[PDB]
């Protein structure tokens, strides 16, 4: 099977000897900027840049000019944004804990925030979700120590189903 | 008819937590190469307008479809002074939920 | 004559059903409909079942978009009729399942229960209120509010050797869609234990 990552609407990472063209909106192809290559130099992959606006056309060819992939989307289709960079903690007077981080410099995430006792195990998580920039978590314990981190997550509606979530900050 | 004095806002609501589950809901993991993009949010209304609501050979019931009835209502009621083959309407059902994709993602 | 309506997204499938009853009782519903009208995606107006009290219809129709008019008639007269969007007068869906066990080790009480729209297609994310006081006697109810399924209480809060009851309900929490809290949970009771 064949993947592809647009990374922060940066770049666009394809991963699979096979050859990859592209081209934006109706231009002509052309061949990948970047292939990733094995010690003998079988392809294992291809990064090219990604643009914000224009469909992406990936055209992935065996030996033997033989199609095995096709695809043509906008490059955020397949978007994982970054993590968020610094996750920030506010007790209130309410009891309530408000949870913050700064803006991605594009529009269209939820940002999933997870939290758990200290001491809890890994399968202890518990999940809410919101716009940027910041949330509120509630009926938590003063005196108790809690874990919290942060992942992007792009809007289904916004982005479409083939988008993904950052990795979780630490 | 210029879409530019939609409330987009609205209208945004509506789809995100409306059009949007209808639209997947037909397509049911079908999906298809996009044709045409869109840069602005009333262009792509634009083209949302016309490939939802205009009926194409292949796809008659399209503008019937419940995805399409509450696109034209959303437009109504939000913008100033507005007015069979499956696989077919499938395709075009693909390509207009991309342009919805294209016009959260434009600027107003 | 007036009435209220609330109305409930996604209650037994993808249909959504639509609640309405007139506030006075002691009124009599002789020969009395509810219909609605406007904002349906396949039929123009529907009138609603009679059930004892309360008026109701369950249905794939409603755009949930734009205002629609519910009017009480009698024959083909109507008596009133008031303008209002089924997207603004969205009822939750009661939470189920509640349940209480004590941790000795944390020293507190952590509190479970199932979330329906969690499964739903539209609204899926609510707003939460747990409630709990001493099942005995007169007191304020203590509240708290979530947006997720568990919660603690620590045993220094609530007296000893005592029994609790506790409920719990949700209200929507969405840009779109608007309106009244759920009906209560059932209750579920606990006890506490010496200090």
């Amino acid at each position: 099977d064949v993947t592809v990552v647009c990374h922060d609407l940066e770049t666009v990472e394809v991963t699979w000897q096979l050859s990859l063209e592209f081209r934006y909106g109706t231009g002509a192809l052309q061949p990948c900027p970047r292939y990733f290559l094995s010690g003998a130099g079988v392809t294992s992959g291809c990064i090219l840049p990604a643009a914000r606006a224009g469909l992406l056309e990936l055209a992935l060819r065996d030996g033997g000019g033989a199609m095995v992939f096709k695809a043509r989307q906008r490059a955020s289709a397949w978007l994982k944004p970054r993590p968020p960079w610094n996750v920030t903690l506010l007790w209130t007077p309410d009891g309530d804990v408000t949870v913050s981080w700064p803006a991605h410099s594009y529009l269209g995430l939820d940002y999933e925030v997870q939290h758990r006792e200290s001491n809890d195990d890994e399968d202890a998580w518990q999940t809410t979700s919101g716009p940027c920039c910041d949330l509120t978590v509630g009926g938590l314990d003063p005196v108790r120590c809690y874990d919290f981190r942060v992942r992007a997550s792009p809007r289904a509606a916004h982005y479409g189903l083939e988008a993904q979530p950052s990795e979780w900050t630490a | 008819y210029n879409f530019s004095n939609c409330n987009f806002t609205s209208i945004t609501k509506i789809y995100c937590n409306i059009i949007f589950h209808d639209l997947t809901g037909d397509l049911k993991g079908a999906k298809f190469e996009q044709i045409e993009d869109c840069e602005s949010k009333p262009a792509c209304l634009l083209k949302i307008e016309y490939y939802t609501l205009n009926p194409i050979p292949g796809c008659p019931s399209l503008p019937d479809k419940t995805f399409a009835r509450r696109t034209r209502e959303a437009l109504n009621d939000h913008c100033p002074g507005y007015p069979e083959v499956q696989n077919i309407c499938l395709q075009q059902t693909s390509q207009i939920l991309r342009l919805w994709y294209s016009f959260m993602q434009s600027p107003e | 004559h007036s009435f209220w309506c609330h109305s409930q997204l996604e209650v037994d499938g993808s249909q959504h059903l639509l609640t309405c009853a007139f506030n006075d009782s002691d009124i009599n519903t002789a020969n009395l409909e509810f219909q609605i009208c406007g904002a349906l995606l396949r039929v123009k107006c529907l009138t609603l079942n009679k059930l004892q009290d309360i008026y109701f219809i369950k249905t794939s129709e409603f755009l949930l978009i734009g205002s629609s008019n519910i009017c009480v008639k009698l024959g083909q007269k109507n008596l009133t009729c008031k303008n209002m969007a089924i997207n603004t007068i969205v009822k939750a869906e009661a939470p189920s399942d509640l349940k209480v066990v004590y941790r000795k080790e944390a020293n507190d009480f952590l509190v479970t229960f199932n979330a329906p729209h969690l499964k739903k297609k539209y609204l899926k994310k609510v707003k939460h209120d747990v409630a709990y006081r001493p099942a005995r006697g007169e007191s304020n109810w203590t509240h708290v509010s979530l947006f997720h399924t568990r919660t603690t209480i620590p045993q220094r809060k609530l007296r000893p050797k005592a029994m609790y009851e506790i409920k719990v309900r949700s209200i929507p929490h969405n840009d779109y869609f608007k309106g009244f809290w759920s009906e209560w949970s059932p209750s579920s009771t606990f006890e506490t234990p010496e200090p």
